[PDB]
């Protein structure tokens, strides 16, 4: 994908709706991973 | 997935501010058998 044919793809991606999650992270001293879990009702697991 | 649990009962014990502190030197029995089967298990089942 060279320059003049991906902008429409980006426009399509923006045009379709999306969900998102936000973070405000900072330094912790040691590089590490982060894991996301999606707890849903039924108790709760 | 799920976590299925049921309420069993309530137990009340007296306690005084100036009481001579004590220990139950023998265990106390309380019936629990009301909901172990309601949780869909046999009396010799597994639970917490």
């Amino acid at each position: 994908w060279t320059i003049p044919q991906l902008e429409e793809v980006l426009k399509r991606q923006r045009a379709q709706d999306r969900l998102f999650a936000g973070f405000l992270l900072h330094n912790i001293g040691t590089s590490a991973d982060v894991q996301l879990f999606i707890c849903v009702a039924t108790e709760r697991n | 997935s799920h976590s299925h649990c049921e309420f069993a009962g309530d137990i009340f014990i007296l306690g005084g501010a100036n009481e001579m502190p004590w220990e139950f030197n023998l265990p106390y029995h309380f019936d629990i058998s009301k909901a172990v089967e309601h949780l869909g298990k046999k009396l010799n089942g597994d639970y917490v």
